[PDB]
């Protein structure tokens, strides 16, 4: 809850700094290629698979 | 996510007399939550010697086929001691380390005049006992061997250990399991070795 | 975590605590009270969280000795432990406490010596190793306590416990707080190792 | 482990001179009724039959290993025989962790023995007069086992397995009322166009709706 | 389980308890869990029966073939060195394996003690197993280098019936062993009730 | 279990399987499933066993404090309402399913009830591990019957699970509420018999006391 | 888990006018066992008794609640309860914490106001199993329940019970390794109790 | 589940399975799912079986307390804005109504899962709703007869039960219209020999 | 891969025993609803949402 | 995405939709998903777009491999079967074809997602396809004519347009008969505006 | 947070003396456009409309606190005392950790000042002459603002509004050609009927596909 502000300030460590961070709320040149979070190439259209059994895989 | 294995296991006894070794396993081969056949037999022979199995039953008889190819390959000069076979069938199992048997292997036999039972676990290591029980009812039937057959505890004199009064503890024994245990069988197939042979009984357990 | 060991003879009882207070790091002090006498007829140390620890061991002092003022409760060391053993289940399965104590002193019956650990669970024993004592030093125990042990033979088993921590025992220990309580009052013994 | 076309359970039973092998004809993706004629039953070679349940993928992957080692080998094999190699074929595939999502019921006459056996997903085999696989285990197995199997005719048994075949397609989602049964006697493997079986529900009326 | 071995002016002393469990069932109580490979290099296994025993019996021919080969006896450097590079082979896989490879290198007795991590210390003394800490602390107070023979051994025998006495995972028979310069002697096997 | 549940022309049949267990371990024979909640209503109950007998207690006091009150004779709706509302607040926590049948002013009613609060109207029902194996019984053999006829069918469901589900043996109770009164059936059938092992006997003598305290009641 | 931690087991055994309730002597803090001297059972009077396994706290504490419970019901009653009642009321506290339940199984041993042998035993919610032939809790309950099964007739005589219970609890424990070394055996009948000591292993 | 309702010349027809299922196994096939709010209102239950029926219970004593209040029949509106409020203000019951009655003239509302409440002239729900959304489409005619719209639910849900596994079972319709409640029964016995 | 068999046996603790045990492969007397595995109460049977976008929820 | 086949009198009649979907962004909303195997030979792909298409670039050159080597027209039998190896043989592929040609005789071989391959009379694939099950099964028709299949697919392919979010535009369409494949083109204004 | 049923997009620009707002009329389940007549512009009073998107239910239940506020206090409201009451709602919605899943924008004039707001589920908010909300501030946001919508009169502000709705269609899942366009000017609030947008897909037709 209180986020633990300061820990690395406060310990040796054997990154919270004392002041809070923006964005507390890589080494790679990434980019994005579309302005959607996660989405890279077209969705996977088919039907998908429910309902049925997941936990009773084997009792056809 | 996917489990290799499943556990068909009921009990299975062996126990070495001084003359005789009395191997007993019930006939019930258990699915989960239901019972596939009541006639399965766990115990296999290897000549003079009996094999009896637990656990997952497609891995024991796969196990059960591998020492047996093993031995013929053996045989072509001598026949296999007991406890040339017993050291095999752990090498054989311990090979599995990292995709284990889930059988536990109780390997008995003579050894020209002394009786031998040998227990393994299922990466491999074998004793040598005396009693040994396996299955999901060795805790309702190995204290019991260790009282009334082994005599521990018994601070008195102790009642003479023939083959006839085993026989009986082992009924009890195996009473007391299939009353107790959800997973015993409804037959307990019993074998008898003696130094020149061995024979096979079956007797009747509660059908639940 | 923290060492203790205790002793109970025929008219005396030792508790031997590791008096340094460390993290799992630094070592923050090396002689620290870690005891509570009361009427000088129990003594009970705290072990476990300080944090936790000195707060709860703080509040059964203060409601033992209003107890024994204003409702004229005997405080003896089975009264200690029991008022310990509340106090630690009634946070358990709500706030818990991590701390646990040995409560020791003289009875009617006898000399008592108490254990209460994390879970509140209460025994008596005629002797007690809480901490890391409990692996190490009970062959001890075993093999030099009997119920004839004088009060030098008493402390000198408690030194060859807290020996076994300080040669084989890899986090550091250097300093033991030793109170005898006994019918002549309590006994305040503090080693080195 | 493949789990996306499923066919539901297998039936077989052995009777006074034969065995019977039965399965439905429907084939599930999820909740799905994808195909409604996926047949699951073939013949080995004369005298024995065999049924597969599971990933329709599985099997039909095991039915062509099957049939090419059933092309290649030049000495006939008894059902028992059968059994053997496809036991061995789940059980090695199961030991390479990468198992066939597929239960199988192989079922065949010798020259005097009837051979009724099972092989799941993880080589796990037994034999029994009564096999059933997958929810058939648990709803037809304990209704089937009720009836003294061993002294019925043919008809007798058929109609005891088509009774049973009804019971799941009551009981179980993954089950139609469209099946398909392959029989086995001495000198005789009939494998029927798959037929429909006929239903009731006048147990769901209540107190007056119309019979419309 | 509770294994022990330590070197003392004499000679050297080994001493385990013989119990084998399997959760909370005792599986057996007359487990062997000292491997003798020849007259003087034995190993105390500990951990996983059948994984100690089997690197144990494949370290043990090792040594017969090394002896085969150069006629001569293997070092216990040697010996505890294969044993130690084959669990490290399955470093990180899980293996769970801790052993001592007691013997004598003609006139000089070393212990070495060996874990699945590949970890390899030569001491002169180590318990290991479950009940290694009551061990440990039964030989730190009595535990001498100048001991007797007579002494040696009962401190042994007495420290293995303490860790049993106090832990769960120990508490079969107390099987001892005296590593002399002209090899091992099987001392008994010790029932811990009968003390 | 297979407790069962069949509803005839002017009753019900609540059976039940003897038979108690904690993961492969038989922990009760002869153990009673048909709990008792009103002279005219049983119910019957799979899962954890503390909360089938609490949940069942409850409904047998709000049912008996309803007749005493009003004295008038509870409806089976009363007692599944009472269910449901304390179920349902605990999503599923307190794991009780009851097979809740009786005779009311209205008729007989058997009602199947589930963890989660849910309840419903049934013609027959199977619960438990051996649900399946009777359910396939009342599929194949149920039809409008008499207490006769549906006393020999829930019978033979109950049958079915005990030879067919590991978790299910022993004895079947039986009990059947009709507008004539509840009669029960206590271990109505002995499918799961056991064998007749002799005694054994230790010597006194293998047995030593190390000390005996001994004290009297008064 | 919390039970493993401490261990220890129970066995009631009901022969003819006469119950044996025995147990073990261990403690445990895990694989260690910190006192060789801790019975688990309790004795509210000669004829009610009771012993819990699991978090050895919530065993004590479930105690002192139903110490206090069973007086307050004395002084209401005048009349001493039977074991049932007992049994029903533990039952019944135990439930209470349906949400956070204790970590113990409790078995209730004692002799009817009729001078009837009774027995017991709960779960950690109350589920609650009158026996007439044995019940067992605790680590070795399933080698006690297994060995009392084969060994165990009905009507055994005051010593052929306690010879036979004792066997059976000796045995089982040998084969658990939580199980502990000093027992103690609590004879049973309606003149009061025998408390009643023995020894196994040493280990 | 199939749950349909469809507003017609003079009423409403709701038609329903009577497959009820967990997992691969049919714990019921004979489950009521027309369940009645009052004497001229019905529920379609659709979503968590132990939720719905806690709603329906609840609506149920709602709309008759209102009505008493007021003086008036049940409006079905108003035991659909009930409904609306428990499944909103309780995001962890999973529930979905189609709650169709006569009160002065057929209303069809529709509670979605998260609360979204509209109304209709035609409505389908359940898991089997998803394979005939194209045939009620297409087949959906305004104003239909009676014998028409009870086709027009026959050919709907039976297509519907042949496609998705959780649905089966002979199809529950009732005719809410300002006469009473009329109940019909299309068995199973058709729908699979057909 | 190897299981951790024995590590109970080999360290004080400060349940891998030193034989494999089956169960490798609560104190409740709970009893089974049905059968099926973790099944014991009917299925939710609605329409269930799919597709959409759960990587972007407020791009309505 | 909606995806179908249906056998007409002497043809092979497929069709889609033109939507590409990436969550709620069309990435495109002309891709062509009648994928051309070979000149008699077509298979509509549902899936992953790029495994899918790894397949259908692999089994183009099998198809013509074995043609010319035993002299033949490429069979689509041959064309289902080696999509068929390839979807089983990699698990990690998530793939699905409607293979769809005429050899000698029309013929339409569904290789559904974990390589369950079935021959079909009409077929349907796709998220789309969920929502026309019903619609098919009562329309659909043996031995249509073209008109007849034209119009089957336009109903059917149009209904499912409507509901699925992730089925849009235009409706490509393509029969496959023995004097070869024309192709054909249903607007998506006449099908949006209508 | 409702993520269930779902609107898809709101624009709303001012032009020349006046205000626009449009939204589709879809609401989606999913993939599934389970309802084609779900409207979402709302008048305020008489110089003021709110359009909604995101969660419908949570739509419902604003607009529902919004008519109460409206018919309770007895002092009438400009546009940007909705903004600040709608800002509020949503803002103490959000920092009660059960925000709704709706995002608005708020449309008026008074005396002659023109209101174009957005508030977002958040409670953030800010106001601009063009404010779009979901994937349309995103793909019809960037294409508006190439306009100087300040200088259109409401034909052509309509007509702009509808090829931005017409990109949406093409180029958003959850957005259909059925639309609804609110207006405020001086004197006048207008709601049109939804009506259908005519679309080409021209692009597509290739040389030789035969157009049917």
């Amino acid at each position: 809850g209180f986020g633990n502000v300061g820990e690395d300030d406060l310990h040796p460590q054997i990154k919270k700094g004392a002041i809070f961070s923006p964005e507390e709320f890589d080494g790679i040149d990434k980019t994005d290629i579309f302005p959607l979070k996660k989405k890279r190439d077209p969705d996977s259209d088919h039907f998908k698979k429910t309902g049925g059994d997941d936990d009773n895989p084997f009792l056809y | 996510k996917f489990n290799p294995y499943e556990d068909n296991s009921g009990s299975t006894v062996s126990i070495r007399l001084n003359n005789s070794i009395i191997i007993a396993a019930d006939t019930r081969h258990c699915s989960e939550m239901g019972i596939y056949s009541r006639n399965t037999s766990k115990i296999f022979r290897i000549g003079d010697f009996l094999l009896t199995i637990t656990g997952f039953y497609a891995d024991g008889y796969e196990l059960y086929n591998r020492l047996k190819y093993q031995v013929q390959i053996y045989e072509s000069f001598n026949k296999i001691s007991i406890h040339s076979l017993a050291n095999l069938a752990s090498k054989i199992m311990y090979s599995k380390r990292l995709f284990p048997y889930y059988s536990y292997v109780t390997l008995s036999g003579f050894e020209g005049d002394n009786p031998y039972v040998y227990s393994f676990d299922c990466l491999g290591h074998f004793e040598e006992v005396d009693s040994v029980c396996n299955g999901s009812g060795s805790p309702l039937i190995q204290p019991l061997l260790d009282s009334t057959i082994e005599k521990k505890n018994w601070a008195g004199e102790n009642y003479e250990v023939t083959e006839e009064y085993v026989k009986d503890i082992v009924r009890r024994g195996f009473n007391a399991a299939s009353e107790r245990d959800v997973k015993t069988g409804d037959n307990v197939e019993i074998w008898i070795i003696k130094k020149d042979g061995m024979t096979k009984e079956y007797e009747r357990l509660r059908q639940d | 975590m923290e060492s203790s060991v205790a002793l109970k003879g025929n008219d005396f009882v030792i508790i031997g605590t590791d008096s340094s207070v460390k993290n799992s790091y630094l070592v923050l002090k090396r002689e620290e009270d870690k005891f509570y006498n009361i009427n000088n007829k129990v003594v009970f140390t705290y072990l476990g969280d300080q944090g936790d620890a000195f707060r709860t061991s703080s509040f059964i002092n203060e409601k033992l000795v209003y107890e024994e003022i204003q409702n004229n409760v005997e405080i003896t060391p089975k009264v200690t432990a029991n008022v310990i053993q509340k106090t630690l289940y009634d946070n358990l399965r709500s706030h818990p406490k991590n701390c646990y104590f040995l409560v020791g002193g003289l009875s009617q019956d006898g000399p008592e010596l108490y254990s209460v650990d994390l879970y509140g669970s209460l025994h008596e024993n005629d002797f007690m190793a809480v901490g890391i004592s409990t692996y190490f030093c009970y062959g001890v125990l075993d093999k030099e306590y009997h119920k004839n042990i004088t009060k030098e033979d008493g402390i000198k088993i408690i030194q060859k416990c807290f020996d076994v921590l300080k040669q084989r025992c890899s986090v550091d220990i250097s300093n033991i707080e030793i109170k005898i309580v006994s019918k002549e009052g309590v006994e305040t013994i503090n080693k080195v190792l | 482990m493949k789990n996306f076309v499923i066919g539901s359970g297998v039936i077989s039973l052995r009777y006074k001179n034969g065995v019977i092998t039965c399965t439905d004809t429907q084939a599930s993706y999820g909740n799905l009724c994808k195909f409604n004629d996926v047949r699951r039953i073939f013949r080995l070679s004369s005298n024995t039959l065999i049924s597969l349940s599971g990933e329709i993928s599985d099997i039909q992957f095991l039915m062509n290993e099957l049939n090419k080692l059933n092309e290649s080998d030049p000495v006939k094999m008894s059902p028992r025989g059968y059994l053997n190699l496809v036991q061995g074929i789940l059980y090695n595939k199961r030991s390479r962790v990468e198992p066939l999502n597929v239960s199988v019921s192989i079922v065949g006459v010798d020259d005097d023995d009837f051979l009724v056996s099972c092989v799941n997903h993880l080589g796990n085999f037994y034999e029994d007069n009564i096999v059933c696989t997958g929810l058939s285990n648990m709803i037809a197995l304990p209704f089937l086992r009720t009836c003294n199997v061993l002294d019925l005719e043919r008809d007798e048994a058929i109609s005891l397995v088509e009774k049973a075949m009804t019971v799941m397609c009551y009981r179980s989602c993954r089950s139609s009322n469209r099946i398909q049964i392959g029989v086995v006697e001495k000198g005789l493997v009939d494998i029927s166009d798959p037929y429909v079986l006929n239903t009731d529900w006048q147990v769901g009326h209540n107190e007056e709706e119309i019979v419309l | 389980t509770t294994t022990l071995a330590f070197i003392f002016q004499g000679g050297m002393v080994i001493a385990v308890d013989s119990r084998a469990s399997a959760g909370s069932y005792i599986a057996s109580q007359n487990v062997h869990k000292v491997i003798r490979v020849n007259k003087h290099l034995i190993g105390t296994m500990a951990g996983g029966a059948s994984d100690c025993y089997f690197w144990e019996k494949k370290m043990g021919l090792y040594a017969k073939l090394y002896e085969l080969k150069n006629n001569k006896r293997i070092s216990v450097s040697a010996a505890s060195m294969y044993l130690s590079n084959c669990v490290y082979s399955y470093k990180g896989q899980g293996l769970s394996l801790g052993s001592m490879v007691c013997g004598y290198d003609g006139d000089k007795p070393v212990i070495y003690y060996v874990d699945d991590a590949g970890q390899r210390l030569s001491g002169d003394l180590f318990s290991v197993g479950s009940g290694s800490t009551i061990a440990y602390g039964v030989l730190n107070e009595s535990y001498r280098f100048d001991l007797t023979k007579e002494e040696a051994l009962n401190l042994g025998k007495k420290a293995i019936w303490h860790a049993t006495h106090r832990d769960a995972y120990s508490g079969g028979n107390v099987n001892l062993y005296f590593m002399d310069k002209n090899g091992w002697e099987h001392l008994g096997t010790f029932d811990v009730d009968k003390f | 279990t297979t407790i069962v549940g069949v509803k005839y022309k002017g009753g019900v049949v609540i059976c039940a399987d003897t038979r108690s267990t904690s993961g492969p371990i038989v922990a009760d024979k002869n153990c009673s499933k048909i709990h008792y909640i009103s002279d005219n209503i049983q119910a019957c109950g799979a899962g954890t066993s503390a909360d089938i007998t609490r949940v069942t207690r409850k409904a047998s006091k709000v049912l008996s404090i309803f007749s005493k009150t009003y004295n008038r004779l509870p409806r089976v709706s009363h007692c599944v309402r009472t269910c449901q509302l304390h179920l349902h607040p605990y999503q599923g926590h307190i794991s009780a399913a009851l097979v809740v049948g009786g005779v009311d002013d209205t008729g007989a009613h058997l009602y199947d009830v589930y963890p989660h609060g849910s309840s419903n109207s049934v013609s027959y029902t199977a619960l438990g591990s051996g649900s399946l194996a009777a359910i396939s019984i009342l599929e194949a053999g149920y039809k409008d019957m008499n207490r006769e006829e549906a006393m020999e069918l829930a019978c033979a469901a109950i049958e079915a699970g005990i030879m067919n589900d590991l978790y299910s043996g022993s004895n079947i109770d039986v009990c059947v509420i009709s507008q004539e009164g509840r009669e029960m059936f206590r271990n109505y059938k002995k499918v799961g018999v056991r064998n007749e092992v002799p005694k054994f006997q230790y010597p006194r003598s293998s047995v030593k006391i190390l000390k005996e305290d001994i004290y009297k009641y008064i | 888990d919390i039970s493993q931690h401490y261990g220890g087991s129970l066995l009631a055994m009901i022969g003819k006018s006469s119950v044996a309730f025995l147990s073990d002597k261990r403690l445990g803090s895990g694989p260690i066992s910190v006192s060789k001297n801790f019975t688990k059972i309790y004795s509210l009077t000669p004829r009610l008794f009771f012993g819990f396994t699991g978090l050895v706290s919530d065993g004590e504490m479930l105690f002192k609640k139903i110490r206090k419970n069973y007086n307050l019901f004395v002084q209401d009653n005048n009349k001493d309860m039977e074991p049932s009642e007992l049994s029903n009321m533990i039952s019944y506290i135990l439930y209470q914490k349906r949400l956070q339940p204790y970590y113990v199984a409790v078995i209730v041993c004692g002799m009817t106001l009729d001078k009837k042998p009774y027995a017991s035993s709960m779960d950690c919610i109350g589920a609650m199993k009158e026996t007439s032939e044995f019940v067992t809790s605790g680590t070795a309950s399933k080698n006690l329940m297994g060995l009392s099964e084969a060994l165990f007739y009905p009507e055994m005589e005051d010593e052929d019970l306690f010879t036979t219970s004792v066997q059976t609890f000796l045995n089982s424990s040998d084969r658990d390794t939580f199980g502990g070394m000093g027992f103690e055996c609590l004879l049973i009948n309606p003149e009061g109790y025998k408390r009643r000591e023995f020894v196994g292993r040493c280990d | 589940t199939t749950i349909m309702a469809v507003k017609y010349a003079d009423g409403i027809l709701i038609g329903a399975d009577c497959r009820t299922s967990m997992g691969t196994y049919v714990s019921s096939r004979f489950t009521d799912k027309l369940t009645k709010i009052s004497d001229n209102i019905y529920c379609c239950r659709s979503g968590s079986a132990a939720d719905t029926q806690a709603i329906t219970q609840y609506i149920t004593e709602l709309v008759q307390r209102s009505s008493f209040i007021d003086k008036e029949i049940p409006s079905v509106k108003k035991a659909a804005m009930a409904a609306k409020d428990i499944i909103y203000r309780y995001p962890n019951m999973l529930a979905g109504l189609i709650i169709a009655g006569y009160d002065t003239k057929p209303r069809i509302f529709n509670i979605s899962l998260g609360g979204t409440m509209t109304e209709a002239e035609w409505q389908i729900g359940g898991s089997g709703s998803a394979y005939i959304y194209g045939l009620c489409d297409t087949t959906f005619k305004p104003n239909m007869n009676l014998e028409e719209a009870l086709e027009f639910v026959k050919l709907a849900v039976t297509c519907a039960i042949k496609r998705d596994n959780a649905s089966g079972g002979c199809i529950r319709m009732a005719s809410i219209t300002r006469e009473g409640v009329q109940r019909f029964f299309y068995s199973g016995d058709k729908i699979l020999n057909s």
